[PDB]
């Protein structure tokens, strides 16, 4: 039967609490905060993830940035993307900016 | 192949989940007051929708409060409103009182 209680943070799958600031993008943290813990189940690593790319990035897949969005349309980025950068290498603006995964025009 | 696996709206379901997966992204109707100004305990909000989501969060667990004397399970949710909201940033969220706030309406995980 399913134990009487689960605490993951006690196995060592959850980051630190975050703060989304002046935005529109718990879906965002949400997010990450799943992928974090599946990361961790798979690897090991619990490695703090970029609410910053989804929050840029992931209008394609459905999302509107800071005025909106939904966890699985961020899980197809992940997927569409091959990952997600982490936290320390593309940090959260509380605003939405440019992809630069995105070429653009030239 | 979507990247995710949605489970069913159900909270039964979702305590199986969370227990076999890890933690779960979830919506909740955060459109209250009792929540914007939360600071500890079960919460419960008797206007609470299990229908009209509009704040994602994060199930890490669950349990129940021994010394309450019904109506003492909860969800461990993890907010993203910075620690000094809640308990260090974390709610717990009325569990098995049908849906509270929609917590088992729209939850879902990565496939890695």
């Amino acid at each position: 039967e399913a134990p009487r209680s689960v605490d993951w943070r006690e196995k060592g799958y959850v980051t630190p609490v975050k703060n989304q600031g002046q935005c529109g993008s718990s879906w965002a943290f949400s997010a990450t905060g799943a992928l974090e813990g599946q990361m961790f189940r798979k690897t090991g690593r619990l490695i703090s993830l970029s609410e910053q790319n989804l929050v840029d990035c992931s209008g394609p897949q459905g999302n509107e940035g800071c005025n909106g969005g939904l966890m699985d349309y961020a899980f197809q980025y992940v997927q569409d993307n091959g990952g997600l950068d982490s936290e320390e290498s593309y940090p959260y603006e509380a605003t939405e900016e440019s992809c630069k995964y995105n070429p653009k025009y030239s | 192949d979507a990247g995710f696996v949605d489970i069913p709206k159900q909270e039964k379901a979702l305590m199986k989940a969370v227990a076999t997966v890890g933690p779960i992204s979830v919506a909740i109707d955060a459109g209250h007051e009792s929540f914007l100004f939360y600071k500890e305990g079960i919460y419960f909000e008797p206007d609470c929708s299990s229908e009209d989501m509009d704040h994602g969060v994060l199930v890490v667990g669950y349990g129940f409060e021994s010394t309450e004397s019904d109506n003492n399970k909860y969800w461990l949710v993890k907010n993203s409103w910075g620690e000094e909201w809640g308990m260090g940033g974390y709610v717990k969220m009325a569990k098995d009182r049908r849906n509270h706030c929609g917590i088992a309406s729209a939850a879902s995980y990565p496939t890695v």
